[PDB]
């Protein structure tokens, strides 16, 4: 899982 | 000792004693005795790292925290502590309250330290069991502390209680022994919660005033019960002159006046007693005209 808002 | 808590769910609800040593703290990590896990969005699989430095022997007199520093592990959105962004080489904290937000995380894991400072009534026993405490972010002593929570009392061998133990009773210090220590060097690898340690603390101090003829009922009962009473000493410490004046006493500290107006002479033809003998009397008898009448009697022979 690639991080973000 | 430090813990950390969180709102939101961000860390499952639960709250987590944090002891000296290294954690990474992360999206995509498990909770071990050197991991924390976090999940929110915004938080990096492995975000940041807390390093808590064992404590230092001035601590135990301040009462100061173990410092704690916070890296940012070169993360998408960052690390701050009490809204200062973490740069790279890290920050330290010796503040008791510490929000630290994780990226653009809503809801901040908030550490706190929780006061615990543990005085030992005897150098043999300080030596055996300070790397143990310590090694859990406790810091020790033998001196007297204003920081001090804690006080072991040695072994009650069927033999009188010191000084340093009526001291601690009186200034409503947690008295503990050796049985609550030993339950401390289990708990290291653990993961648990916030005031895990500390109602057995209070437990085994409950029991060892039970049927116990060298302690009273509660510190309450023998606090001001010598009021009215006057005494001197020798150099008192601050710590005696603390001592007698929680029992309700007059004191004058020496290097006509000194004898008459004195009802008696506390030590380390005038009428002296010591410490010791003073908590027997302090003890002993029921009222304000029967504890302290022993002490009217052993005045006017």
């Amino acid at each position: 899982s690639t991080t973000d808002e | 000792m430090w813990i950390i808590e969180a709102e939101g769910d961000i860390l499952k609800g639960k709250s987590r004693i944090l002891f000296p040593g290294t954690y990474i703290v992360g999206r995509n990590v498990s909770d071990d005795s050197s991991h924390i896990q976090v999940i929110s969005k915004s938080i990096s699989k492995r975000h940041a790292r807390f390093t808590i430095l064992t404590p230092s022997e001035k601590d135990y007199f301040t009462g100061g925290p173990c410092e704690f520093e916070v890296k940012d592990l070169d993360t998408k959105f960052g690390t701050k502590v009490n809204e200062k962004v973490v740069g790279q080489n890290g920050d330290s904290y010796k503040e008791k309250d510490l929000k630290i937000q994780l990226g653009k995380c809503p809801f901040t894991i908030n550490a706190y330290w929780r006061s615990m400072c543990i005085q030992f009534d005897n150098p043999e026993m300080l030596s055996q069991w300070a790397s143990n405490l310590n090694l859990l972010g406790i810091p020790t002593g033998l001196r007297d502390s204003d920081a001090t929570t804690h006080f072991v009392m040695n072994r009650q061998a069927g033999s009188s209680i010191t000084v340093g133990t009526m001291y601690a009773f009186l200034k409503k210090t947690v008295i503990i022994d050796d049985s609550y220590l030993q339950y401390l060097s289990t708990v290291k690898e653990s993961v648990i919660e916030d005031a895990s340690l500390m109602p057995d603390a209070l437990e085994c101090f409950k029991n060892i005033i039970k049927n116990n003829d060298q302690f009273p009922s509660s510190p309450e009962d023998c606090i001001n019960s010598l009021e009215g009473f006057s005494c001197a000493m020798l150099n008192t410490s601050s710590e005696s002159h603390h001592l007698l004046e929680l029992l309700g006493l007059r004191i004058s500290t020496f290097m006509k006046e000194l004898i008459s107006k004195t009802d008696f002479v506390v030590l380390n033809g005038i009428f002296c007693l010591t410490i010791e003998q003073l908590w027997k009397i302090i003890i002993e008898r029921n009222s304000r005209e029967l504890i302290s009448k022993e002490i009217e009697r052993l005045k006017y022979a």
